RNA sequence: GCUUUACUGCAGGCUGUCGCUGAGGACUCUCACUCCGGGAGGAGGACACCGAUAGCCGGGCA
RNA sequence: ACUCGUACGGUCACUGAAUCCUGCCCAGUGCAGGUAUCUGAACACCUCGUACAAGAGGACGAAGGACCUGUCAACGGCGGG
RNA sequence: AAACAUCUCAGUAUCGGGAGGAACAGAAAACGCAAUGUGAUGUCGUUAGUAACCGCGAGUGAACGCGAUACAGCCCAAACC
């Protein structure tokens, strides 16, 4: 039988319409007035959450985060550029807003780590997106036989190297096959060029 | 009143001093910025790679 | 070329700004539940900085001491009056819907509450036209007619100091002293008198703007200088 | 200059001569599909453009003659090498 | 370096459109959103701000 | 920033104390206003095309321009016969 | 590029953030010597200055495969409890 996290799903595959419309009207009232980080007991989407590796354990923390919509917020040259180096409306930032948001919560909170991250909507201004964060040293984490994984060393500062599934995503590592020779095994190692 | 000379001896102000962090007389004492290594302005120690030859 | 100076203001850097560690107050009215049971003695009239115009301190009844914008005829001893239900004479202040069509009204707000906005210029006025329960006209210092929610706070009279623009600087000096009290750069050097990378107007042998002064709406900061979209120019027809 | 409509020819395809009827080449209507079309949109973006820059050039003082020429049997046109001519007009 | 009706572009302003954005070629409303207010509440209101895009202007800048 | 500021303000420019004065010109250029009609992009809409799409055309048409008016203490001009 | 705007120099110099002893990648929604075929991923040799790009100018420039090195394959979400 369908179980009940479907039903979250399947709601959240159309936030525009029946009670999830009306629930992200209200809710999002209340999020405008709430700062950029904001640490939540209990994620907004269970079903997504769960799937990502999220449970209901010591350690597991949840945030949600805002992000100002839009292109990128550059600066107009200060010196000689050929028109092609001149532009500064239409030029948008190589990495998606989620990735801007997974890196300002694991800031907030230094000692965690990025697990995963999903999206929450958005209005007209700003997008939101809750963060899944583990604590590498708490007990009940480096017990766990699904989490542990992200307790080793090089898994310290993950998000800030890539490493998060929207990190891999961005960087252009989906594809196994034909469109990923210069993603794999690294946008640098392929001169920058993927 | 020419810039050279003349203009030399107005000079008695105090500003770059040992520093506390890295030991040069580079903490501009009325900016509490050390020029040499950052003290004041970065927790991280001041350093740039045009401080060397760029294949070095 | 260079930044012009009407650029170098918006940085509001200290040659720039105005000197607000000197300024006294800002005569907002006072903010009173309801009733009008508010009542102030005025105990001193001083000089405001930042107007060349005076200003009365006041002491009211719950022990509130404040400077306001004093209007002409004030003097101390007097006593003015906060509220709906306030007397109407001059020095006191209540909501426009309380005063009578055809009083000379000052320190008006622009919305219920702010503290005034209009009319705050030595001798000036405004001037409380047509009532209503919905619309409040007052007839502002400019000659323009301005539709005011008649629950914009007023007070009565025209503002102290008037006439003080009748009489000349005469001399550099004395506008020098009073621009020190300002936020305004000072002395002013003409365009057509600088360089070409100074200003749209700088530039050539004889001093002229090689263009028509009156400039577009549209255009950018640096460009925007003499005759900002005139409607017209000169004194004819 | 003047020019017949219509004349006797040799006629390439039914190889002799036959009945021709002469006609100004008439502009056939772009697609937008072309290669070149597709390299424009894909090359042209912020900043100066290259060749997609760059606007149409001048006109030579006269013209060559620039006609089809159809026979009256086989229903079939050919080419021919064009001569400059200020004006072309018809005759019949 | 400087100039302009040199070439080519870039900011910026104006303007249409799409998203924010709701209810009953002109209209009403309130619930988002904005503003005033210490507060109650008042004003405004699906506009404005903001994101995107399109046309015009654009030696202010390269 | 201006601004503890509010048209007796403060921003942008020109001329340069007082005194006597400051003519004619709105065609070009600039600014501003208006504008039946003309022109004027994209989205949505319509036709053709494509089992779809590319694409071609249509209808609607904002600012802008055409056009009209105002303006020279606005750029400037006041000749030859 | 014998000027120069796309292109080139070059994702180079330089800047911000971050991990390790190495990093990153990694058990196919792959490949497509089209097959009765291969079988995670780096890397090395080659494929090759080939395909592809480009005021189709100057210039830029892979991949599959193959020969090697080393080899390794697993854990969740859900269903049912
Ligand atoms: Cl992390
Ligand atoms: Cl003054
Ligand atoms: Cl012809
Ligand atoms: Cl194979
Ligand atoms: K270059
Ligand atoms: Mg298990
Ligand atoms: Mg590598
Ligand atoms: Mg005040
Ligand atoms: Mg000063
Ligand atoms: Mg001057
Ligand atoms: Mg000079
Ligand atoms: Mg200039
Ligand atoms: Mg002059
Ligand atoms: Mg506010
Ligand atoms: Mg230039
Ligand atoms: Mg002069
Ligand atoms: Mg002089
Ligand atoms: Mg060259
Ligand atoms: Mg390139
Ligand atoms: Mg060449
Ligand atoms: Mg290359
Ligand atoms: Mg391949
Ligand atoms: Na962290
Ligand atoms: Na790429
Ligand atoms: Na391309
Ligand atoms: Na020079
Ligand atoms: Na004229
Ligand atoms: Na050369
Ligand atoms: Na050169
Ligand atoms: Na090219
Ligand atoms: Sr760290
Ligand atoms: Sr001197
Ligand atoms: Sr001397
Ligand atoms: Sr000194
Ligand atoms: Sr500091
Ligand atoms: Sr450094
Ligand atoms: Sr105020
Ligand atoms: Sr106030
Ligand atoms: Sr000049
Ligand atoms: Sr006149
Ligand atoms: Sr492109
Ligand atoms: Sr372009
Ligand atoms: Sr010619
Ligand atoms: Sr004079
Ligand atoms: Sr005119
Ligand atoms: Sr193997």
């Amino acid at each position: 039988a369908r179980s009940a996290y479907s039903y979250i799903r399947d709601a959240w595959e159309n936030p525009g319409d029946g009670q999830l419309a009306e629930l992200q009207w209200q809710r999002q009232q209340e999020w405008r007035n709430e700062g950029a980080v904001e640490r939540i007991e209990r994620p907004t989407r269970l079903d997504k959450a769960r799937s990502q590796g999220y449970k209901a354990k010591q350690g597991v923390i949840v945030a949600r985060v805002s992000v100002r919509k839009g292109s990128a917020r550059k600066r107009r040259h200060k010196a000689g550029r050929r028109s092609k180096r001149q532009g500064v409306t239409r030029i948008t930032r190589r990495k998606d807003i989620q990735r801007v948001a997974e890196e300002r919560a694991s800031r907030t909170f230094p000692n965690l780590r990025v697990l995963n991250s999903y999206s929450v909507g958005q209005d007209g201004r700003q997008k939101w997106h809750e963060v899944i964060l583990i604590d590498p040293n708490h007990p009940a984490i480096q017990n766990d036989d699904d989490l542990s994984w992200i307790c080793a060393d090089d898994q310290a500062d993950r998000v800030f190297r890539g490493l998060t599934g929207a990190g891999r995503r961005n960087r252009g590592l989906s594809g196994k096959g034909k469109g990923s020779e210069k993603t794999r095994p690294s946008l640098r190692s392929n001169g920058g060029k993927a | 009143t020419g810039a050279g000379t003349p203009s030399q001896g107005k000079k008695n102000t105090t500003t770059h001093t040992k520093c506390r962090r890295c030991g040069e007389k580079s903490y501009h004492t009325k900016k509490k910025v050390c020029s040499s290594c950052g003290f004041g302005k970065s927790a991280k120690r001041r350093d740039y790679e045009w401080q060397s030859k760029a294949g070095e | 070329g260079r930044r012009i100076q009407g650029q170098r203001r918006g940085r509001g850097t200290s040659t720039f700004r105005a000197p607000s560690h000197r300024y006294k107050a800002d005569l907002e009215h006072r903010k009173v539940e309801d009733g009008d049971v508010i009542a102030g003695t005025v105990v001193d009239i001083e000089h405001d900085p930042a107007r060349s115009a005076p200003v009365a301190a006041v002491e009211f009844e719950d022990g509130d001491r404040r400077l306001i914008l004093a209007p002409e005829g004030v003097g101390v001893g007097d006593e003015l009056q906060v509220g709906v239900s306030a007397e109407i004479a001059p020095g006191n202040t209540l909501p426009l819907a309380e005063i009578p069509e055809g009083v000379p009204v000052c320190n008006v707000e622009s919305s219920p509450g702010d503290g005034g906005k209009f009319a705050r210029a030595s001798g000036v006025n405004a001037q409380l036209l047509t009532h209503d329960r919905n619309v409040a006209v007052v007839k502002l210092p400019s000659g323009e007619m301005k539709r005011l929610d008649p629950q914009c706070r007023a007070t009565i009279g025209v503002v102290a100091g008037g006439g003080r623009t009748d009489k000349p600087f005469v001399k550099a000096g004395n506008k020098h002293h009073k621009m020190k009290a300002r936020g305004t750069k000072w002395p002013n050097v003409r365009g057509v008198a600088m360089n070409a990378v100074d200003h749209p107007f700088g530039g050539g042998g004889r001093q002229h703007p090689g263009k028509p002064k009156s400039i577009s709406r549209n255009a950018p900061p640096g460009r925007k200088v003499g005759d900002i979209a005139s409607k017209r120019t000169g004194r004819g027809g | 200059m003047q020019m017949p409509r219509r004349f006797n020819t040799y006629c390439p395809h039914c190889n002799e001569h036959q009945e021709h009827e002469v006609e100004k080449v008439r502009s056939g209507r772009q697609t937008g599909m072309k290669w070149i079309d597709r390299q424009r949109e894909r090359n042209s973006g912020i900043g100066n453009d290259g060749k997609f820059s760059k606007v149409p050039g001048g006109d030579k003082p006269t013209k060559k003659t620039d006609l089809k020429y159809r026979c009256g049997e086989c229903g079939k046109a050919h080419l021919r090498e064009g001569w400059r001519a200020g004006r072309l007009e018809f005759q019949e």
